[PDB]
C-alpha cells in the first residue's frame, strides 16, 4: 500500500495508457476560507520561478518558528561564507481539505523588503498524496521569486533538513500550449494583459524569438472557434487552437510557428515560461493555475 | 639513571642556582641525550611534566629544551595531565606564554597518546576558558577539536566561541572549532 502503489503509479505513467487529459476549462475559485487577501495578493502579480519539490519528510505545521530560526541561522551563515525568515502556512492554497496546507519561505530585509518569499504548495495533487506515508507532508510545487543564489541555499537547507529534493521544474512546449489555451477559455472579464506566446525558432546561429501577442478578446473568439465540447478542453481542441495560431502566422510570415517551440505564454489569467521562471498569476484563477503545476510538478516527481 | 638524574634535578629546584655548585643545565642535558635513546617513561613523563613547570628553575629555554624531547615513550597517563592542568594555573608562574605556547603544542602533539581520553574530554572547559588568550589559541584549538564531545557542546560555550570570532579576527582555527560544534548541537551555523 505505501510504496508499491507509487510503483504502479510510475508504471502506469511510463506504460503511456492515452493521454490527451478532457481538463475541465479553469473555474472561477472563488477565495476559499481564510486566505490572506493581502498575502495572496502580494503572491499574484509576482514571477515565480517554478520547481518540483520531493515530499518533505518530517515536517510539521506546528513547528513553524523554530524551522525558521534554523533557516535564518543558515543563509546569514552562508554570507559568512539583516536577515529574517519568516515561514508563514496559507491556509487556503489547496485543491482538496486533505492536500498539505501550503506555506511560504520569505527572506525579509530593517523593514518588509521581502527579498526572496518562496513558497510551496500542493493543490489538487491526490496523486501523489494517496503515495506518500503520513510522515511526509508531499508539496511537489516550489515558488521562489528572489535571486537564484538565495534559492539555490534555501533549497540546501531543505534537502538537508528535510530530505526533500528541489527539481527546477521546466514546463515544455506542449503543456505550455495546453495552458495557453485553457487560459483564454476561462470566464474572466476585465482582460489584464494580451494573450502573448512567446516562440523561439531553432536556429544554430541565430536565436530569433516571436511573441504572437493576440489581442485577449480576439483569443478568446477565436478560441470559441476551436471550442467544441464545453467544460472540458480536449488536446484536439488545443491543437486547433495552437494551429490556428499557427496558420493565422504563416498565412502572413509564411514561417511555420509548428516548427517552432513555445518559450512564454503570457495570458490575462497567468503568464507562464518554459525556463523555470514561470509562473506569474495576474488573475485569481491560481487555484487551478497552481493545480496544473502542481499535477506537472508530481509528474516530475513521479 | 634517568629517574635519579631528575631527581638530582629537583634537588637543584629546593634551592637557588647560584648557590648550588653544579649546572643546572648539564644534568638537564644528559638528560637530553637520553631523551634522543629513550625520552621518558609514563611515571618518568608524569613527573618531568608536573614540576619542571609550575614555579621552579624550569627556565623559559631550559625547560623549552625539555618540552621539545620531553615527549612519552609508552604514552601519557592520567596522573600525567592532573598536576600540569595547574601548570595552567596561569599565575605568579604561569610558565610564561612562550612555554605556554609549547606545552599546547606538545598537548596537541602528543593528544594521540592519552591511555583515557575520557578524562582530558571531562576537563574540557579548563582548556576551552584558556582560548582568551590570543597566544595559546592557535593551539587550544586544536587541542579542543582533538578533544570534543556531546557533552562539552554547551550554548555558553557556543557563544562564546562566536564572542571570540567577533572580538578576534576570522581563523582557521576558530573555524575549524567552529565548524566542528555546527557538527554537533546545531546552535550555531557555519560553512
Amino acid at each position: 500500500t505505501p510504496l508499491q502503489k507509487r510503483l504502479e503509479s510510475v508504471r502506469k505513467q511510463s506504460s503511456f495508457i492515452l493521454t490527451p487529459p478532457r481538463r475541465k476549462i479553469p473555474q472561477c475559485s472563488q477565495l476559499q476560507e481564510d486566505v490572506d487577501p493581502q498575502k495572496v495578493a502580494f503572491l499574484l502579480h509576482k514571477q515565480w520561478t517554478l520547481y518540483s519539490l520531493t515530499p518533505l519528510y518530517k515536517f510539521s505545521y506546528s513547528n513553524l518558528k523554530e524551522y525558521s530560526r534554523l533557516l535564518n541561522a543558515f543563509i546569514v551563515a552562508e554570507k559568512q561564507k539583516d536577515i529574517k525568515v519568516i515561514f508563514s502556512t496559507l491556509l487556503g492554497m489547496k485543491g482538496t481539505q486533505r492536500d498539505p496546507e501550503a506555506f511560504l519561505v520569505q527572506i525579509v530585509s530593517r523593514e518588509g523588503k521581502v527579498l526572496w518569499t518562496g513558497w510551496f504548495c500542493c493543490v489538487f495533487g491526490d496523486s501523489l498524496l494517496e503515495t506518500v506515508s503520513e510522515d511526509f507532508t508531499c508539496l511537489p510545487l516550489f515558488l521562489a521569486n528572489g535571486a537564484e543564489s538565495n534559492t539555490a541555499i534555501i533549497g540546501t537547507w531543505f534537502q538537508k533538513t528535510f530530505d526533500c529534493y528541489f527539481s527546477p521544474l521546466a514546463i515544455n512546449a506542449f503543456n505550455l500550449s495546453w495552458m495557453a489555451a485553457m487560459w483564454t477559455a476561462c470566464k474572466m472579464d476585465h482582460y489584464v494583459a494580451t494573450t502573448e506566446f512567446l516562440w523561439s525558432v531553432p536556429c544554430s546561429p541565430q536565436s530569433l524569438d516571436i511573441s504572437f501577442a493576440i489581442h485577449p478578446e480576439d483569443a478568446k473568439a477565436l478560441w470559441d472557434s476551436v471550442h467544441k465540447t464545453p467544460g472540458e478542453v480536449t488536446q484536439e481542441e488545443v491543437d486547433l487552437f495552437m494551429d490556428c495560431l499557427y496558420s493565422h502566422f504563416h498565412r502572413h510570415f509564411k514561417i511555420h510557428l509548428s516548427a517552432t517551440r513555445l518559450v512564454r505564454v503570457s495570458t490575462s489569467v497567468a503568464s507562464a515560461h518554459t525556463d523555470g521562471k514561470i509562473k506569474i498569476l495576474c488573475h485569481k484563477y491560481l487555484i487551478g493555475v497552481l493545480a496544473y503545476l502542481t499535477e506537472l510538478a508530481i509528474f516530475q516527481i513521479e | 639513571e634517568e629517574d635519579a638524574l631528575q631527581m638530582a634535578v629537583g634537588y637543584f629546584e629546593k634551592g637557588p642556582i647560584k648557590a648550588s655548585q653544579n649546572k643546572d643545565k648539564t644534568l638537564e642535558k644528559h638528560l637530553k641525550t637520553v631523551e634522543n635513546v629513550a625520552w621518558k617513561n609514563g611515571l618518568a613523563s608524569e613527573e618531568i611534566d608536573i614540576l619542571l613547570n609550575i614555579a621552579l628553575s624550569g627556565k623559559f629555554g631550559n625547560a623549552v629544551n625539555t618540552r621539545i624531547l620531553k615527549c612519552m615513550i609508552p604514552a601519557t597517563v592520567i596522573s600525567e595531565d592532573s598536576v600540569v592542568k595547574a601548570v595552567s594555573w596561569l599565575c605568579v608562574g604561569k610558565c610564561s606564554g612562550s612555554t605556554k605556547v609549547l606545552f599546547y603544542r606538545w598537548l596537541v602533539a602528543m593528544f594521540d597518546f592519552i591511555d583515557r581520553k575520557e578524562q582530558i574530554n571531562l576537563l574540557y572547559g579548563f582548556f576551552f576558558a584558556s582560548l582568551q588568550d590570543d597566544a595559546l589559541c592557535p593551539y587550544v584549538c586544536h587541542l579542543l577539536y582533538l578533544l570534543t564531545k556531546k557533552e562539552n557542546v554547551k550554548p555558553f560555550r557556543v557563544r562564546k566561541l562566536l564572542d571570540l570570532q567577533a572580538k578576534m579576527g576570522m581563523q582557521p582555527h576558530l573555524q575549524a572549532l567552529l565548524s566542528l560544534y555546527k557538527f554537533f548541537a546545531p546552535a550555531l551555523i557555519s560553512v
